[PDB]
């Protein structure tokens, strides 16, 4: 009942101030990004143009300083319109 | 007063604070998605592509308890730019190539 | 008159309030809409 | 440790104000955009089109004075969101057929 009120209100607090434009870490760390492919299908492959489609689900992953959180749950699967 | 006012409020009402960055019963029970479909056509279908085209009219259908209102006994129904203002399901087709939502006169939802 | 300034604040009190999300005569009888078409 | 309030400060003290309308010293001498092109690939030239296809990463430098800030050292890489919070110049290529920005992922600005 109380979960969808205090995770919007955590949120709203999460990202008040937070600025876009900035790296984590900007001043002080290089920012690892861990990535990660699946293909989903490889091809055609073209000889006439001599390219090749692929399909994948590409992934990448990182930690940013300003996020970190404390709630009842450890993994929060946001709106990607977020 | 009034239908118009009040349906006006009533849907204002719902919206105040409506957050479409978390889904119907964030936290809890899955939300259970209903979808069913109606076909318009399959249009071609292309060995040397390995590919086929599809028109479909597809639906969705799932509760949300914010949205829930009383005093109306209609269903309502709203101009599809709502659409951006509600969360909606996360569907997606795998094997799609390449598709779009119709958007003559107004787009199609 | 024909002030510009008569005229903004006319639409404005017409939009002022407006919901596009609610059709018109909303609860009421269905609207009517003519169609009319010209072929190029 | 306070660094990102003080560079998040800096750029919001840099664009608030800022006028994307009015280009660098408008109304004094012109600006000097000096420009780099590293050619990725041509792709095919066409007789039967009299037309050639290429890929390119295209370049600009010029200097504004309402940008300039003085507590970070660093050379500040932004968002590339912010292009639209900043007058950028209008160049264009004049006998080009059609082309487009690349944005796999995101815009390539
Ligand atoms: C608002 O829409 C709902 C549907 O979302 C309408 O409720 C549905 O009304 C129909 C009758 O118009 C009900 O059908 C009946 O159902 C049973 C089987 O469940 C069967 O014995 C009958 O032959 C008949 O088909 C239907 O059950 C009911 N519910 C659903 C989920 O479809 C409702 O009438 C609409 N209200 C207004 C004011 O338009
Ligand atoms: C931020 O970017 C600027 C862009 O101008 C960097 O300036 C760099 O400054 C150095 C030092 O003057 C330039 O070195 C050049 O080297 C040769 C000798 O090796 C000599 O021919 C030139 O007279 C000149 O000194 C360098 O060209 C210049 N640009 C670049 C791209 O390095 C500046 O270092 C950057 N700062 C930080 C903190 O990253």
């Amino acid at each position: 009942n109380d979960n969808i009120t205090i995770f919007t209100r955590i949120l709203d607090g999460l990202l008040d101030g937070y600025d876009n434009r900035l790296r984590p870490g900007l001043g002080e760390r290089i920012t690892q990004v861990r990535t990660d492919i699946y293909v989903t299908s490889f091809g055609p492959v073209s000889d006439t143009e001599m390219e090749y489609t692929i399909d994948v689900f590409f992934r990448q992953s990182w930690k940013d300083e300003r996020l970190r959180f404390k709630g009842p749950m450890q993994r929060l699967p946001l709106n990607n319109l977020l | 007063p009034g239908n118009m006012s009040f349906v006006k409020e009533t849907v204002d009402k719902l919206l105040k604070g409506y957050d479409i960055r978390l889904r119907p019963d964030f936290g809890g029970p899955p939300v259970c998605v209903g979808m069913n479909i109606d076909i318009a056509s399959i249009d071609m279908v292309s060995e040397v592509n390995m590919d086929y085209t599809l028109t479909m009219y597809f639906q969705q259908y799932w509760r949300d308890k914010r949205l829930a209102y009383s005093g109306i006994p209609l269903n309502l129904t709203l101009d599809n730019r709502v659409a951006d203002q509600l969360w909606v399901p996360d569907t997606y087709f795998l094997n799609d190539k390449k598709s779009f939502v119709h958007g003559v006169t107004v787009k199609n939802r």
